């Protein structure tokens, strides 16, 4: 990698993770503002963390305008520094601090269209993200939004095999994960994006559960308790229980009232129970909801 | 359905085809290695098959590790005393990339019978990472096989397991297999497995997908065919032992066909 720390001037802390801290920094030679993610290997008895091996290996190949760019990796014997393109904010802080009276539909459609672009590009390169949530979506001053934080990401085979079950922050986690399915696929990222879409319109989480069973129940009370008709195989799934309350599917205009017919349509297809019928990012880009996108 | 990524398999296949060329080892690296030979590498890889079996690792992990190893030995010259260290760090990196539950570093130290230290394994991991520049998402034979399998009419587990087996055998022998891309060995393996079990041949649908024909596959097939006939005689036997297991339908016990009529 063509970098060294001598050339960066740290500016402030901007975040912190399980393997290190992130600083906003400035390249003293080019002027470029970056985000430096430090991963301490000296405090590690197990060598380079797997999260970091996956983040670097996969982001090095994922070059897309709607995916945060890994600019460089500085690999000392005690510290590993990931140099990232810097974006001034995440979608969550934006929803809270400034989207108080709401996010205008133009910007929501623009954001969602860009998120789908980024995610389609991931899926086209056999990468699941597996942690899409507003905190992990970076926005700049120019109106770009970008997938970020690829530490829970995974390179998949076709067809997929069984991967880690402990995946996706709970509120954003797909039913097929919640029901302990042996296999999950690209549909889990679409689910997350669905939850995010709804969240952008309401500025509140769609399914704010406090446990796996509570999360399922909130999903069921909103979309109805799935049966063999809406989702073949569901009642065979490892954590499906016949004792599950059977709630009725509520009309979708009730789930997100301010949403127009096109919005409702797209959202219903992102939140389809059956992962096989759930819309792909690639197909979603052509949905009528985006006909007027900037 | 979605588990076979219907809206992405082609994009993925094309992208894997591009990546295998970039992740390709130098075909003639062993002649430039002063102290190691194809025979030593065969011993190493056979051992990694055993390690994979012992720790119940995914076959993909095995393939990734071999990729890491050959690519490393393509630019870094290594004394025979150190070859196993390279291989250990390779398996560790491939495990951390591919496994839900990788073995701990200590278990890797343990399987080398304290030839090497934890410190040595860890330092080699950094070195390998430096040499490969963290390019670890490498296309494998398996990645192509599992896609080719979607073209069976109908699916046949004996076909699938025998193809996996044959592809695994190719990992052992740098000559000749270093000169074929994963996608091509996978093709040869798939055709040979299919022919062996059902008498059927490389499907036209896979001609459409891959642009490969029995014509373009012939060189690898003739090599793979020989490798399969000679497999009971090979110095290295861990793959055959592994593929006796019911997990893999005992496919190593099937008889190779004597001719391909190709
Ligand atoms: C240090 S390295 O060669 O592994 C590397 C990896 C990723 C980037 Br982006 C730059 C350099
Ligand atoms: C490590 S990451 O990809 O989440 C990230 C976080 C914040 C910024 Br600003 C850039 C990159
Ligand atoms: C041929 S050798 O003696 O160098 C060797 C290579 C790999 C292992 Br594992 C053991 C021994």
């Amino acid at each position: 990698g063509p970098g060294s720390m001598e050339n960066f001037q740290k500016v402030e802390k901007i975040g912190e993770g399980t393997y290190g801290v992130v600083y906003k920094a400035r390249n003293k030679l080019t002027g470029e503002v970056v985000a430096l993610k430090k991963i301490r290997l000296d405090t590690e008895t197990e060598g380079v963390p797997s999260t970091a091996i996956r983040e670097i290996s996969l982001l090095k190949e994922l070059n897309h305008p709607n995916i945060v760019k890994l600019l460089d990796v500085i690999h000392t014997e005690n510290k590993l520094y990931l140099v990232f393109e810097f974006l001034h904010q995440d979608l969550k802080k934006f929803m809270d601090a400034s989207a108080l009276t709401g996010i205008p539909l133009p910007l929501i459609k623009s954001y969602l269209f860009q998120l789908l672009q980024g995610l389609a590009f991931c899926h086209s390169h056999r990468v699941l993200h597996r942690d899409l949530k507003p905190q992990n979506l970076l926005i700049n001053t120019e109106g770009a939004i970008k997938l970020a934080d690829f530490g829970l990401a995974r390179a998949f085979g076709v067809p997929v095999r069984t991967y880690t079950h402990e995946v996706v922050t709970l509120w954003y986690r797909a039913p097929e994960i919640l029901l302990g399915c042996k296999y999950y696929s690209t549909a889990v990222d679409i689910w997350s994006l669905g939850c995010i879409f709804a969240e952008m319109v309401t500025r509140r989480a769609l399914f704010p559960g406090d446990s796996e069973i509570d999360q399922l129940f909130r999903i069921f009370r909103t979309l109805g308790t799935p049966d063999e008709v809406v989702w073949p195989g569901v009642t065979s799934m490892p954590d499906y229980k016949p004792s599950f309350p059977k709630w009725a599917r509520q009309d979708f205009s009730k789930v997100v009232p301010p949403l127009d017919e096109d919005g409702r349509s797209l959202l219903s297809q992102m939140l389809h129970y059956d992962p096989n019928k759930r819309i792909s990012a690639k197909a979603a880009l052509a949905h009528p909801f985006f006909q007027d996108v900037t | 359905g979605v588990n076979e990524v219907p809206d992405y398999h082609e994009d993925i296949h094309t992208y894997l085809r591009e990546m295998e060329v970039k992740c390709k080892p130098k075909v003639g690296y062993m002649k430039k290695q002063p102290d190691i030979t194809n025979s030593m590498r065969a011993i190493l890889v056979d051992w990694l098959v055993e390690v994979g079996e012992e720790y119940k690792l995914q076959n993909e992990t095995l393939h990734l590790a071999v990729n890491y190893i050959d690519r490393f030995l393509s630019s870094m010259s290594v004394l025979r005393g150190k070859l196993q260290l390279v291989g250990t760090a390779a398996m560790l990196l491939a495990s951390k990339f591919e496994e839900i539950y990788p073995p701990e570093v200590a278990e890797f130290v343990y399987i080398t019978d304290d030839t090497y230290t934890k410190k040595q394994v860890l330092r080699m991991e950094h070195l390998v990472l430096k040499v490969l520049a963290f390019d670890l998402a490498a296309p494998t034979i398996n990645q192509f096989l599992t896609q080719y399998f979607l073209h069976q009419q109908p699916a046949n587990c004996k076909v699938e397991s025998l193809a996996m087996f044959l592809g695994e055998l190719s990992l052992i022998d740098a000559d000749p297999y270093l000169k074929y891309l994963p996608s091509v060995i996978a093709a040869a393996a798939f055709h040979l497995a299919l022919y062996t079990v059902t008498g059927q041949s490389w499907p036209e649908s896979l001609v459409q997908k891959t642009g490969y024909t029995l014509e373009t596959l012939k060189p690898c097939l003739l090599d793979l065919h020989q490798t399969y006939l000679r497999a009971p005689q090979h110095a290295q036997q861990s793959i055959r032992e592994k593929y006796k297991n019911s997990k893999y339908h005992g496919v190593s016990l099937l008889n190779p066909p004597e001719t391909l009529n190709v």
